[PDB]
């Protein structure tokens, strides 16, 4: 028995003490493992080796000819496959594959999100847009019923004064008047508990938020990828995921598809490599649909900056191959399911993809010492405050031209 | 050129009765994900079927002692019928009698809770951090601050002051919310009470404050497991099964750490976790307020999801992974083309395009889609509310001085 | 006028006098759970003095509370000990009424000897003192009636001590503003 | 091969299911699973076997003649011994022990730390007692130094006016009066910058202290228990605890030993149960001095009331043993070695007394909803206001006598 | 009646070489807990000994190929020496060829880490929940909001008011501080610069207490690992061993997931984490601070954290358990009299005073005995500096205006 | 006096107007490292327009910022965009200094046509717009040089422009006091 394979980590790579002691130790990987396993159960003979064509299994049109480890097995150069090689129906006419050892599908991969940069006006994250809104129809409103039942019913509180007292009222700053009717007293005494409550609220909420961060990523799924235009997709250029999306003709993928097509710059990339680097780089701005494996094979390797977001799009999986009349295919069969069963290979799953993790675990570390705000945590309130005082100005200069003349 | 009795059973969506059973017959009489399915692998294959359905309701498997199968591999081993069109898993001793068609759908264990109800905040939830004990004291001492300021003001007749019975009220208010009227004491009387006050209500503040921030906070900190790491470490949740079935062998040959931890919590379950059906555990769940977690099937748990009453929810990847499969006896000449039609199919889009139609289309819940965490308006609306009721109160009070003061 | 509002300080009185006395008297103060009758335990509307059941055969027999379940030290622990002994007396309440009662007799009193003026700000003062011992009292009681999901909620006789307390409050400023009025008419 | 081995869980414990295929297996615990573990070593045959006599080796002095295992080793009743047994030199001297499988020693229970009933004056927690009275000190300060500065340098600022500005600026409740000289308005920016970062200290403070919730012990050592006396001591009665430390020369253990003499009421108790229950029923007064392994299982059974606090305060070993003369003591003290160095013995460990733990881990729960404030918590500040309300009114009553007079 | 040679090792503070080596010969010229140890066995089993040294100053090892032992063990099989007395580990191989007593004294496995030093919390600490350019921001604005207020409240003749630049100055500073004064503007433009800068303030100040807050909550959350259950799942801390030795035997063999993990980790250390020398690691973690973490035999541990600079911490208890012991040569007349004297020093308590003697009462760092977690007077102490100053100043303003005002 | 007051607001006027040149023509603002001297970085001493090195045989030679490292959209992308635009541009300092120079031109035509007395208001409204203006493009420079251990320092340019601002505030003082008194002057 000649077990053919091909180099894609961390299903084939080769040792770091090759050139001492290479023996059949030169190679190893996931599918190296598994193909101990599969021979022991067996009990054959395997030497490793590597296809001469790193090129996967596939037959020229022109030329009706395959293409990698295929023409291997079709043509007897090797015994077997055990390879990440992916059960399909043009190929199983041919050879004859064996229960998925491995099921995966189409993914996403994005930017891990980081501290934002924070915004000006940021200052009001803490309450919704609605109180603020709120917040100032109730500043009017209180103005004006203080006004009113001020004029209907004296024991000075006119509107100007009225909506002064108010705002000072709200920032704790005291009065320059009180009033003295039961109703002003009672609007007065109300408009305080409103401010109290909503002080105290917007600090402790500035204090839950600079006390534990959360990141929540701005797409949780694919249709919800598909709802927005501002990120980006991305597939290689020449990869069975462009044909998925080609062939497809459901509603979601089909948008994809024509998203991709009409879309610049070029989505598309020659080379997974390219890809992942455009969504480190990009800054959350793409977004790159590969094999799950591979993603999650990435996301256990530093510097640890993307992830793998929402399930999987499809559903394919990886088969050991042997030719057409061999006796080695029931075994294989078997055998598979034998190491499924007892838990073989979800541990060869952690061994090679979150044992040997360059990163942690999910959440390796946690309550990072916290940062003394930064200037540009509230320059929009010095923003605010010089245009004021300019806005100031200017309508002193009004005022000024307006009674001279 | 004869037909074929194909087997199923009946298990939902797989497999379903239709709306009405007694008008129609033959295989017209049924509906569901197979019944589609067995249908394009007919047209692929080319030939008839006459549908049918294994009386014992099981599935594959055998009696020990007697050696024998017991539903659909024993339909097929027997020669009682010639296919097998369900959710039949794969496994090692049903593939070493019988032909498997390769996967034409996977899954694995999964885990079923209760949905995250939107959350009602409550009116009057801005009063939560402090005990309504304490706010009703409050307005006792409230109350009697302002009567002992007015007599330590106006007791004596040297004076006969400003501070009568509703300026002090108004000023011990103002002192409360720590802004402040025009009229202050200027006796030693008055001005111990205003500072003892004062003390009273900067520790009430900051108390209010400070508990807030705190609910806020561990508020914000709450991690949902989303896994069964989560699920393993902690212990308050409880994590069940069946008594029998797949989930307990697996968990029991279980060589790995997480899922021996489960097993070992499982067996040491007081009361017992284990339940006998699925209704059961979806029922459970249901009523137990996420104190209790089930596990099963992914399958079911998305129809579950999409079932009413919505109020389950499934979280994490699935744990293990496995496979259904087009079943046929060893040695046929089906299992060729059978393969070829579920490869082709799959890769054409029929089988995603059939469980979006039996999973989500005939879904009830049609649910398919803001973690913000900014304060709602929800959050404040007693306040509010509070604010009109004064305002109107105080436009009433207006009418009232508007027909009084006649003379 | 004036008569008039001495009249209704002194009904006020009483009423203050009467409601506290009765709620002192009444063991209807709390609702809850006891673990004594038979299981988070059996209803019961306690009280004061002596809790009291309402479930089983046990129902409407019941006995005297100890204040004292655990061990300290009897001549000096802790404020624990202090506030044991506070709640078990109960002396804040009994001093209210009793405050509540001198102020009633020196108001009603106080229509002999009308030439006297420091009889009605002795009273109001008898009535503000009682407000406070009563609050004060409301704030042992519920500081000690902490254990450390039980449910609990207060009866009528809490209610008619707060009243008596609302009512203390409104009987002094009116004593108040009747030795204000005298004081006047001196000059 | 006969094992001798005796009632003590979890070292041996009766199975479930011991009505029914009794077997071997009607007994179940560690020493059983090491019994079998060293028999597979040594090939030898086992049935396992209990002392009538449940009482430990021991002799009799009058007698001459031993009561437990130690009789069953000697007069051959039973080939080996397989118990929690400790070594020992009198006991050493007639059988052959092995090296330990287990290694211990005399330890402390507690009981686990609990929210603490919250006490009066709580409120000043977050600041310690020194800042108020630095606090004190400043108010009183700034006052005499605006009465100094404001009579020898004027633009109603007097002593009493002082005290009150200050006072009200320290609860920003405003001031009916401003300085108007450069002096003043300096020590009135100096104070108001002082109480605007001692308002937002506390209440930070406060917010930690509520937001997490850390129980300390009282004690972390034994050395650290016998510098005080406000918590008991406890050994049973006839037990190796009470003999070591009445034959100990050491200063720390001599002076427990006094202290648990001259202690009112009996600190030992008949046996270890009652021990436990006034550990846990006591409410964090009564200390208990066990065996480490004892502690450590029943820390991990519920109520889960209990900790192991400090290191050990001896040292101990548990051994099998055998008689003289035998052949199976060499093997099993290649044995004991072997799974040592493997890890057998650590992996029971686990087995026995971590996993099987009706308890959780170290930290099973965390971020425990946070509890509404409640009266107790802030009654301290009531009982204040009402002392403060009494005392201004019988001011007022001393200065209308004053001037009445 | 003859003597014993009894052989030892030069490793601190078992066996050490005397203040003056030159002057002293024979058993007189070391002191250390070994040689006291010996002295004791020899009283209670009555023989006479001439003290030595191991000259390869290694402990008993078998060189596979050549099948001999290279130290003490090898001194005792081979016949050159009758006794040892030193930390001789007891193992199986070590046990295989000699008699070994029972333990005189037990260790493991443990850990050594910086010890966590007494915190400086800094002068001027309030100020760090806000950077130094917000604060001079700060200042600059409240002297621009002043020099504006002036300006648009007396640049108009129709009043040629009271808000002059100094008490505008002294506005701003009220309105800073949340306080107020008894002047408040009039005008359109005074008003909406108070308004303005009112919002900005009390934006400022809930930054303060809430950054204030996080930064003690967080100081309030930080759990030291305390074991190796934390030393395993978390990632930053390094923690290493040596590059050789029974500890990397101890993790390779290691049939235990936290081990396991550790190995990995150490296999896979960027950089080398292990050493070479138990003193490289002590270097290295005190020079790391404490970034670093070592593992090695508990009483090294404590003898180091007893050492000068007595900047070293041991956490956790032993992660294993072992035992060092007094050996002989097999079929010895010793090995009766020998563990039987240890047994009855250990029940008699000698061993624990002499560990007592040569790891504390020896110990220069002589350190032996409140996590209140309360505000400090150093953590707000700058304030209380700025007070005085404020003070002195205002009083030194006193005299310079009483000298001014002359005429 | 007055002659004395406005020849302190003319002086002052020169020399915050000098300053404020100077500190944008000095390249001497901020001290860090840059990645663009050859690993956290070599030595540099950056500026308002041109970044410089003072590291390595590039010492005494450097050039140029772009402000647009990344990409963003022209046209409108968002606050970043608008802010990298003011910081580049360095408006609002130079906007500073054109007002500094209009006041002292203001404040100097003055001594003729001493009738009129708004010339002085003016040069005051321009000097506090200056100083205005200067605080905003300092708040805009830092919060512009924030990536998101580092060490940076501030040079005597960045002093120099605090001064000029300051400067500025105390001459719209002045000026503004000498429109007072020569109102008071009229009647
Ligand atoms: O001797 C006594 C007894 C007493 C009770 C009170 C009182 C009252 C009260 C009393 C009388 C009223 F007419 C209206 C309200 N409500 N109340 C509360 N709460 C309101 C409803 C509760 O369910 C939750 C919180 N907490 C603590 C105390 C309290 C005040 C003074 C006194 N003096």
């Amino acid at each position: 028995v000649v077990v053919t394979t091909i180099l894609e980590s961390p299903y084939v790579m080769m040792k770091k003490n090759h050139e001492m002691l290479e023996g059949n130790e030169r190679y190893e990987g996931y599918c190296v493992d598994l193909a101990a396993e599969i021979a022991k159960h067996c009990g054959f003979k395997y030497k490793l080796t590597i296809v001469g064509d790193g090129k996967y299994g596939a037959r020229d049109a022109d030329t009706k000819i395959w293409n990698g480890m295929v023409g291997e097995l079709v043509y007897g150069k090797a015994d077997i496959a055990i390879a990440p090689l992916t059960i399909t129906l043009v190929r199983e006419e041919v050879i004859d594959f064996s229960k998925p050892f491995m099921s995966l599908g189409i993914s996403i991969m994005i930017k891990k999100p980081q501290k934002s940069k924070p915004g000006v006006f940021s200052f009001l994250d803490p309450l919704a847009y609605e109180i603020w809104m709120c917040i100032v129809f109730a500043y009017i409103g209180v103005s004006v019923v203080l006004f009113l039942v001020s004029r209907f019913s004296p024991y000075e509180f006119g509107i100007f004064n009225s909506l002064w007292f108010s705002l000072g009222a709200f920032m704790r700053q005291g009065c320059d008047i009180s009033p003295r009717s039961l109703s002003g007293r009672i609007v007065g005494g109300v408009w305080w508990f409103f401010t109290l409550i909503i002080i105290s609220s917007y600090t402790a909420n500035l204090a839950a938020f600079l006390t534990v961060e959360r990141m929540v990523s701005p797409i949780e799924s694919a249709e919800d990828l598909s709802k927005q235009t501002e990120i980006a997709y991305g597939t290689l250029d020449s990869g069975s995921t462009k044909e998925f999306f080609r062939r497809s003709k459901i509603a979601v993928f089909d948008k994809m598809w024509t998203y991709m097509r009409s879309a610049e710059p070029s989505v598309f990339v020659r080379t997974t490599a390219e890809g992942v680097a455009r969504v480190r780089k990009s800054k959350g701005k793409y977004a790159y649909l590969l094999e799950s494996t591979m993603n999650e094979y990435i996301e256990q390797r530093k510097p640890c900056d993307t992830m793998k977001v929402g399930g999987n799009l499809d559903s394919k999986g990886y088969g050991i191959a042997t030719p057409k009349g061999s006796s080695l295919g029931t075994p294989v069969n078997l055998a598979v399911l034998k190491l499924s069963e007892q838990g073989v290979l979800d541990k060869l799953k952690n061994k090679w993809w979150y044992d040997k993790g360059e990163c942690g675990a999910k959440d390796s570390g946690s309550k990072e010492k916290t940062s003394a705000l930064s200037l540009s945590n509230v320059a929009g309130v010095f923003y605010i405050l010089v245009g004021g005082l300019g806005l100031a100005m200017l309508v002193a200069l009004i005022e000024f031209c307006y009674k001279s003349r | 050129n004869r037909t074929y009795i194909v087997t199923t059973i009946l298990e939902d969506p797989y497999v379903m009765l239709k709306k009405n059973a007694n008008q129609f017959e033959g295989n017209d009489r049924y509906e569901g994900y197979c019944v589609e399915l067995a249908a394009e692998i007919a047209k692929h294959v080319g030939y008839s079927y006459r549908l049918e359905i294994v009386s014992d309701g099981k599935y594959g498997a055998r009696d020990p002692d007697t050696k024998a199968w017991n539903g659909m591999v024993g339909e097929l081993v027997y020669g009682r019928a010639d296919v097998a069109v369900a959710p039949l898993t794969i496994t090692l001793v049903r593939e070493e009698v019988i032909d498997f068609s390769k996967p034409f759908m996977s899954l694995g264990i999964s885990i079923m809770i209760k949905k995250p109800q939107k959350s009602k905040p409550g009116v009057f939830s801005f009063l939560d951090p402090l005990a309504y004990e304490i706010w009703m004291c409050i307005v006792f001492a409230y109350i009697g601050v302002s009567v002992v300021l007015f007599l330590v003001s106006r007791f004596s007749p040297y004076e006969w002051n400003e501070f009568g019975i509703f300026n002090s009220l108004w000023f011990s208010l103002g002192a409360f919310m720590q802004q402040g009227c025009d009229i202050s004491p200027r006796s030693l009387s008055g001005r111990i009470v205003g500072g003892v006050w004062w003390f009273f209500t900067l520790i009430i503040i900051s108390s209010y404050t400070a508990n807030l921030a705190a609910f806020l906070t561990v508020e914000r900190m709450v991690s949902p497991i989303e896994s069964a790491e989560d699920l393993a470490k902690q212990t308050e949740i409880a994590y069940g099964t069946l008594e029998a079935g797949s989930t307990k062998e697996f968990f029991r040959r279980s060589k790995i750490a997480v899922f021996e931890k489960m097993w070992t919590y499982m067996k040491s379950a007081e009361p017992s976790v284990f339940v006998r059906t699925t209704e059961e555990g979806m029922i459970r769940v249901r009523k137990s307020k996420g104190k209790y977690a089930y596990l099963l099937e992914s399958t079911m748990n998305e129809y579950i999801e999409q079932r009413k009453p919505c109020d389950t929810m499934k979280v994490g990847g699935n744990l293990d992974s496995k496979g259904y499969g087009i079943a046929t006896p060893k040695g046929s000449a089906l299992r060729g083309p059978v393969n070829l039609a579920v490869l082709k199919l799959s890769e054409q889009g029929v089988l995603d395009k059939l469980k979006s139609k039996w999973w989500y289309d005939k879904g009830e819940c049609g649910s398919k889609d803001d973690k913000t965490s900014a304060l709602s308006l929800s959050n404040v609306a007693g306040v509010f509310y509070i604010l009109i009721g004064g305002l109107g109160l105080a436009m009433l009070v207006a009418l009232i001085e508007f027909c009084y003061k006649s003379r | 006028e004036k008569g008039v509002q001495v009249l209704l300080t002194t009904i006020g009185a009483f009423a203050a006098f009467g409601l506290m006395t009765i709620a002192i008297s009444t063991d209807y103060w709390l609702y809850t759970r006891a673990l004594i009758c038979n299981d988070p335990g059996g209803l019961t509307h306690s009280g004061l003095w002596r809790i009291c059941c309402l479930e089983g055969l046990k129902r409407g027999v019941c006995v005297k509370i100890n204040h004292f379940p655990e061990d300290t030290d009897y001549d000096h622990d802790s404020a624990e000990y202090l506030l044991r002994v506070v709640r078990a007396s109960s002396i804040f309440p009994i001093l209210s009424a009793i405050l509540l009662l001198l102020g009633g007799v020196c108001v009603a009193a106080s229509r002999v000897y009308k030439s006297k003026r420091n009889i009605i700000l002795g009273a109001g003062i008898l009535f503000v003192a009682a407000g406070l011992s009563n609050i004060i009292g409301v704030i042992v009681y519920i500081s000690a009636n902490a254990g450390e999901k039980n449910h609990y909620s207060y009866g009528w006789s809490f209610y008619f001590g707060g009243l008596s307390f609302i009512l203390a409050e409104v009987i002094g400023v009116l004593a108040v503003n009747i030795y204000i009025e005298r004081s006047r008419e001196a000059h």
